[PDB]
């Protein structure tokens, strides 16, 4: 079949708008990739914007876009390298490993976006995880399968706890785990890559737990916002494929909403919902709805919330915070006394806390 | 005089059949989908808010109706629907079955089950949006029913047909309240007089998948999910799934209303049903109102607030009682949705 | 300069082409290239429809321009362009909008200014030949020009003539004299 | 280019809400469509592409530092706004 | 209504349907509030520096299919409707190297110290992308600021991008 | 009287575009009935868009409405039957008695929008 | 006068709050977006130029005295506030001081210039 | 058909208007009688420049043995009646 390609007329920002042939049209949420100079870029359709036009969020830097450049579509989603293969290599939102290390040979390739699992296979978890942690494996004990969040703001030490519990669990369970990076900074990146690789959990020359799905800031909106959704690709594929449970660690929840809202603020998507992101509903069910305890394996969500100044008054603290079932905040004034874990032992509840 | 007749003959070609043995009244070419939102030309027999199919799978409805183009909201995800692709009208305004098949079953907006633990059988088939019981056909909220939370039963009891509002913010236990109420049936649901009988239908727009598994695997522990109907648009699902959900329940609850058994409607989380409509709204080029609202969302709510009604006895005494919720933020309901 | 102003996308074609053409000085032909295309769409029907669709794609809109353009062999040598790029800004669901106010550019220069004696009643065609030659022999708007007034018969009128001609009316209606004296009436 | 030539450099981002404020001019302008705060879309992506690019390189890229020190100014205290 | 009207607008406002060869060249439509749009400049790169006949830069940030929106370095009076516009066929610069200690530069890079002209070992992109994740150090040498505090509870290092927020 | 007609054109929810022909365009708070298998429905008209369409609200709900629907003009505002025999009787904003009554046997209908007294 | 005289000029610029008032008022009907709250889009860029032809040269002064009405007190305002940034000294009429009693309501702590060093 | 009348929007001004309700296009509403007018002043006129002004000197006596006795009101002053 020839491939179905196009032709750059508009690119605003982050925003670039691709025109198209006769029966050419692709569908929205797709991949456009033009042959960029500065290695590979691929864009990913947001609206239809009539007269064979698309309009498309830029999934890398949009230095060198000249109109008429000839894009080429690949069918859908750009799909991710799913596999073993991609434990221990940072893979990115367009599948293109930014570890220099050979491309990553995965036994297949799932696009970003997949239908939920349907309202039968949702079911409840309550089962203990181990995570090495005292005072979060007595008093918040954490659920195989569920949806954990780790609160804290700045300062708090997020991250570092949510790497801390890939490496014991990797220690404690041989279950495969994935890392999204979203809204993540290079140098906490490179610190991150650099624990992992001195903890054993990422081996080099053999076999790893952990695969980062680093948003990398920096990369254009839209990489920000659907990387998250790439390290659940990730998750879902371990857990169906496999058949094992896998700990899926989200970065920020909070830069991932801001991510949306972004990316939305870019295009029209005029803001309805909650007031920043009409679509923040749509999108965020569409995300934490897939991370289901199917029947193939369990999958638990370690998300961190990021409350800039306690702001609980903004809908998007109180949507993370109605996803989840155990809370793990790591409130600044408890580090701040010496006890750098953070964890408040009276406001870290936990569901499945029970008798 | 030859060359006119020719190229009249040839132009029948060449122009993709868009005019030729289509017609445009029953079909139509999508210029663009948007957000939920595909704006078609054609359609020139379209009738307002009538179902239309995208010949991809996903259904549609067009609430709007420009001259230049039908705007119709997506019922589903957008990713399936292309711009130029052939859409088929139904011929017929959103409905959804009805019946007591959807008894001891989950439905959608649609009215389909997402279990999948078989076809729905109900005996009929309603519209989602039909006008409410008229002035006549209508009689004083007069039989009682327990809530068995004491804190509204003996305080501010809710009648079988009344509209009373539990209203409350973000964590006030609304859901609690109803579930409450849902249990509390369970003692003249599992007798035999009908009078006494509710049959509840819960909805749960924009709701996702988690929280309403959970609150059907805590329903079901209680063994009060046979007498309750369960329709759900979660957050995942598209703004028009959560938009039609409170309104293909309306169908449900009428459904026993008319038919002289009492049914109890909750309308749970209205709130995010209005921020639904108010979406859909102002990505149909509507002209914005208060609260970047719609002026048409007071409309909205009161059509379908109304159908949950006490009849006469004329209409064998049914009733159908309205409990809806808003959540509010802060709690100043001084804004205008609340 | 051209003759008249033409506003919105929908005449600035127009315009244009009439620039066009003044450049070439064949607005006649593009004038007559403009009737054949009209007349052909009233030929058919449902060329009419292919016309005002908005989602009929660029290549569609290119074939249903080549079937206008075979015929007659070629409408004019600029109009066709005019046509192409019209394709190409997908603006063939106005073409008989452009064509209208290519006439109207067409009498604003020719000197064919058009009027609406609008009354109640059918104007007699006696009365008729009395209201051409006074307002052809007038200043309003004279310099040289025809003039091409035509009967408008409205129910708004109670009686009597509205004179239109060129952003000139004249309040001679009955209808309005015998209103004027009831507001003052009503003081 | 004090970083990739193995020497350590130190840049400071005065006043950054200026910043955001002449590309929100620009991009309202443009008639881009705006955001929160009528503020720009790729603002946050601007921030980050202009922030991410002072850090420490490694010891095989000559272990240069390229030290940041960005300056904002809050609208009467108020971090919860899109810039802060 | 037998023919509706459903048009909105387009940026093409003269018609042409001829000329050509207007790949690297464009006409200003419309030009002011320090932006300009001009129609043409086909094989232009975003943001890539464009020159104008007035002698004003230009910087290409929306590119539309009916003109690419340009803005200009400086005041509009020197740029007029219709002005010829002309590539530069590159992106912004900035004159880097170890001279630049010692003067005060303008964004461009111009010195607007008044003491002599600027000598630079290289010159390099205005945007640049950041460095790439591998090749990053962990943060331990230390930024002496000097002030007792911000050295003591909240110390910068070296490539540690620290924020000064402030009223 | 000549047959004034109109042709639906859009459907703004309850707003509905109707196309009328050259003075055949009624004013405003004009009522425009449409015949409608529900009963009858009737809109004032409330803006003049232009190009011989007026912009009209509703008195009902618009399930149903079809593009090139025939839109009757009554002429005036909305007539309302007036009189003794309206007293006691259900009667709607369009003026159908809503009581399941029967009709309403007025022998006048004063337009709803009459001329206000002068200071 | 500052350059050609060569004299100190006491320039008494009386509310210029009223030139970005004027620059809202102009940009709403040019097609300009509205910027935060309403004000033009260019109000820092413009009210940039007015102000920094305002300095102190070599061939003399201007002694620029501007008064800048604070809309509902509110110094969050983006006009007042980018106003503060784009001036050197500083006096803040707090209206919780001038209806205290102390009508010459200088705040005596957002009152602040560049001049205070030992 | 919409005829302009050949002037700016006008209102009858003079001392005939003593004792008279008028609309805002100055026509008699009250229903008294004609409105007997010296001339006719545009809607629309320019203030009085610096020097025409001239410094409020005369009182208004306002008559409510209150605050605005102490605190005047004069002849040409704006004085504002603010609350709800
Ligand atoms: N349990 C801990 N043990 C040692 N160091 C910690 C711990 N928690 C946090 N830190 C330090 O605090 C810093 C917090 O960084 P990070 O967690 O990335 O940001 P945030 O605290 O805002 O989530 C880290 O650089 C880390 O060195
Ligand atoms: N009457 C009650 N007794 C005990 N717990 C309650 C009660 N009402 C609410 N809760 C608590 O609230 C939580 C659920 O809140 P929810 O009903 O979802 O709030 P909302 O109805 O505002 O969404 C439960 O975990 C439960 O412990
Ligand atoms: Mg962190
Ligand atoms: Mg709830």
């Amino acid at each position: 079949s020839t491939p179905i390609t196009g032709k750059v007329t508009a690119v605003i920002g982050a925003i670039v708008d691709v025109h198209f042939e006769q029966s050419e049209l692709p569908a929205i949420l797709n991949a456009l990739e033009i042959k960029t100079p500065q290695g590979k870029l691929v864009l990913e359709v947001a609206q239809h914007l009539g007269e064979n036009t698309v309009r498309t969020i830029a999934m890398d830097g949009t230095e060198g876009l000249v109109r008429g450049e000839k894009v080429l579509d690949t069918g859908g989603p750009i799909s991710v390298p799913v596999g073993r293969e991609t434990l221990g290599r940072i893979i990115n939102v367009i599948g293109e490993p930014i570890d220099e290390r050979g491309p990553i040979k995965s036994k297949l390739r799932k696009p970003i976006h997949a239908d939920p699992p349907s309202f039968a296979e949702q079911s409840t978890s309550a089962e203990i995880l181990e995570t090495g942690i005292k005072v979060v494996d007595l008093l918040a004990p954490y659920a195989r399968g569920g949806k954990i969040g780790l609160f804290g703001g700045a300062g708090v030490g997020k991250t570092v706890f949510i790497q801390e519990l890939i490496n014991n669990i990797a220690k404690a369970h041989g279950g495969f785990s994935v890392f999204t990076g979203v809204g993540e900074r290079t140098r906490e990146g490179n610190d991150l890559y650099r624990e992992m690789k001195e903890t054993g959990v990422i081996n080099l020359e053999g076999e790893s737990k952990v695969a980062l799905v680093f948003g990398q800031m920096n990369e254009p909106p839209g990489a920000r916002a659907r990387v998250a959704l790439t390290g659940l690709t990730i998750a879902e594929y371990f857990r169906d494929e496999e058949g094992q449970d896998v700990l899926l660690f989200i970065d920020n929840i909070f830069r991932f909403t801001q991510a949306g809202s972004e990316v939305s603020a870019l295009l029209g998507r005029i803001p309805s919902a909650v007031g920043y992101q009409p679509t923040l509903a749509t999108d965020m069910g569409l995300l934490q709805e897939r991370i289901t305890t199917t029947k193939k394996g369990s999958v638990t969500s370690v998300q961190a919330v990021y409350v800039p100044a306690d702001d609980l008054t903004d809908p998007a603290p109180a949507t993370t915070f109605a996803h989840l079932d155990a809370t793990t905040v790591l409130s600044r004034g408890i580090s701040e006394l010496g006890i750098y874990p953070a964890v408040d032992p009276l406001d870290s509840k936990s569901r499945l806390l029970d008798a | 005089k030859a060359q006119p007749t020719e190229v009249s003959s040839i132009l029948e070609e060449r122009i993709k059949g868009v005019s030729d043995e289509a017609n445009l009244n029953e079909t139509g070419r999508v210029l663009a989908v948007g957000d939920g939102i595909a704006r078609v030309f054609g359609l020139n027999n379209i009738q307002a808010e009538e179902l239309v199919e995208f010949s991809s799978g996903v259904k549609g409805m067009a609430l709007n109706l420009e001259p230049g183009q039908v705007g119709i909201v997506l019922f589903g995800s957008d990713r399936l629907v292309k711009e130029g692709e052939l859409v088929k009208r139904t011929g017929n305004i959103v409905d959804v079955p009805v019946g007591p098949g959807l008894l001891g079953r989950v439905v959608d907006a649609l009215g389909n089950p997402i279990d999948g633990k078989g076809p729905i059988d109900a005996a009929g088939r309603s519209r989602a949006q039909v006008k409410a019981p008229g002035i006549l056909p209508r009689r004083s909220v007069h039989e009682p029913v327990q809530t068995g939370l004491k804190a509204v039963d003996a305080l501010v009891p809710i009648g079988r047909g009344q509209r009373e509002l539990i209203i409350g913010d973000r964590q006030t236990g609304k859901t609690a309240v109803a579930l409450d109420t849902i249990l509390n049936q369970k003692r003249w649901n599992n007798g035999s007089d009908e009078s006494k009988k509710l049959y509840c239908v819960y909805v749960a727009v924009g709701q996702k998948r988690s929280t309403v598994a959970q609150l059907v695997q805590t329903l079901e522990q209680h063994d009060a999910m046979k007498y309750s109907i369960i329709v759900a648009a979660t957050a995942s699902e598209a703004a028009p799934l959560q938009y039609l959900a409170p309104f293909t329940a309306a169908s449900i609850g009428e459904w026993f209303r008319d038919n002289g058994k009492h049914a109890l409607i909750v309308y749970d989380d209205l709130s995010k049903q209005a921020v639904a409509y108010r979406q859909l709204s102002l990505l149909l080029r509507r002209p914005p109102g208060r609260e970047a609202y719609p002026g048409d969302v007071f409309y909205l709510h009161s059509r379908l607030l109304e159908r949950a009604a006490k009849l006469s006895e004329k209409e064998g005494s049914g009733s159908l009682t309205a409990l809806p919720v808003i959540e509010t933020q802060g709690g100043d309901v001084s804004a205008y949705i609340p | 300069p051209p003759p008249v102003r033409l506003f919105g996308v929908e005449g600035t074609y127009a315009t244009a082409l009439y620039q066009a053409a003044a450049k070439n000085s064949s607005i006649d032909a593009a004038f007559q290239s403009l009737q054949k295309v009209e007349s052909t769409v009233k030929k058919n029907p449902k060329l009419g429809h292919l016309l005002l669709n908005p989602a009929l794609s660029l290549k569609d809109r290119n074939s249903v321009i080549d079937a206008i353009v075979e015929t007659h062999k070629n409408l004019d040598g600029y109009v066709v362009n005019l046509l192409k790029v019209l394709s190409e800004n997908n603006r063939l669901g106005c073409f008989e909008k452009i064509a209208s106010d290519f006439g109207v550019l067409n009498d604003a220069h020719n000197g064919l200014l058009k009027g609406t004696v609008t009354s109640a009643e059918p104007l007699d065609p006696k009365s008729f030949k009395r209201i051409e030659k006074a307002l052809s022999a007038s200043k309003l708007v004279g310099q040289g020009k025809s003039l091409k007034l035509e009967n408008v018969v409205k129910p708004e009128i109670k009686g009597g003539l509205l004179v239109e001609l060129g952003d000139k009316t004249v309040d001679l209606s009955i209808s309005t004299k015998i209103q004027k004296l009831i507001k003052v009436l009503e003081d």
